[PDB]
């Protein structure tokens, strides 16, 4: 058997498993919610008399 | 045999494990369904009735 290949089957191995070992799951979403701006009523006419 | 010997089957669930918390995290945005019509007619050769 040829020993100089076996060193790069393992580094192979060894580096393909601490680069799958390094990556992590993080995220920043906001939340559905809304900014609710200001307002003001607003009359319709009317007719008065007596 | 030692810990050497069970690099692949580590590698394998690391694999798993990587492919699932890489889903579970994942946003979930929902498609729009178009193309949807009636185009499956089907041909062939009529009967015609002789007499």
């Amino acid at each position: 058997p040829n020993d100089e290949a076996t060193i790069k089957a393992l580094d192979n191995v060894i580096k393909q498993i601490e680069a799958l070992s390094v990556i992590v799951n993080r995220s920043e979403k906001a939340d559905d919610a809304q900014i609710l701006g200001p307002n003001t009523y607003k009359q319709l006419l009317e007719h008065l008399f007596s | 045999m030692a810990s050497t010997t069970r690099l692949v089957n580590d590698r394998k669930q690391l694999e798993q494990q990587v492919k699932d918390d890489a889903r579970i995290l994942a946003d979930a945005r929902g498609l729009n369904i178009t193309t949807v019509a009636n185009d499956s007619a089907t041909g062939g050769q009529a009967i015609r009735n002789v007499g």
